[PDB]
């Protein structure tokens, strides 16, 4: 694992999952029981 | 149960259906047709 | 050891109506303003 780097486009590997994008702070509140969380489309938008 | 009490329970069996289920903006399931 | 009850009276069985009830969460993805 690696240093986490926010407000830049960067590869990312969340257990597993890989994608590239931006990193911000959420205001999302997540159930214990949930990691991912998908919009409209279906594409992760929110990560634990 | 239990011996010794008011009690009152319900039994109710599923089906397989299709449900249009409501998420507000916090992410709690608030409706469902 | 196994005792069978005795002195229950004996009624016919009852029956009532669920009013939207018995929704669960179908899987574990977060959701947030939205029709699924
Ligand atoms: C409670 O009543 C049941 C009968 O419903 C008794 O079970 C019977 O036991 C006898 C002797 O062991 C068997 O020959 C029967 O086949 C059993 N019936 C059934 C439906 O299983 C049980 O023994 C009673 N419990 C007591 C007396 O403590
Ligand atoms: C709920 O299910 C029960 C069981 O099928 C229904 O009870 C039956 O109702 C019909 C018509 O009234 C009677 O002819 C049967 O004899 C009833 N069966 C029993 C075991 O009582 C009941 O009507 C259904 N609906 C409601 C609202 O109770
Ligand atoms: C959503 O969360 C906020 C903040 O905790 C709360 O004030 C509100 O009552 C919750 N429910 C709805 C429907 O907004």
């Amino acid at each position: 694992s690696t240093n986490l780097v926010k407000n830049k486009c960067v590869n990312f590997n969340f257990n597993g999952l890989t994608g590239t994008g931006v990193l911000t702070e959420s205001n999302k509140k997540f159930l214990p029981f949930q990691q991912f969380g998908r919009d409209i489309a279906d594409t992760t938008d929110a990560v634990r | 149960l239990a011996l010794h009490g008011a009690a009152a329970y319900y039994v109710g069996y599923l089906q397989p259906r299709t449900f249009l289920l409501k998420y507000n903006e916090n992410g709690t399931i608030t409706d469902a047709v | 050891q196994c005792v069978n009850l005795t002195t229950r009276t004996q009624l016919p069985p009852a029956y009532t109506n669920s009013f939207t009830r018995g929704v669960y969460y179908p899987d574990k993805v977060f959701r947030s303003s939205v029709l699924h």
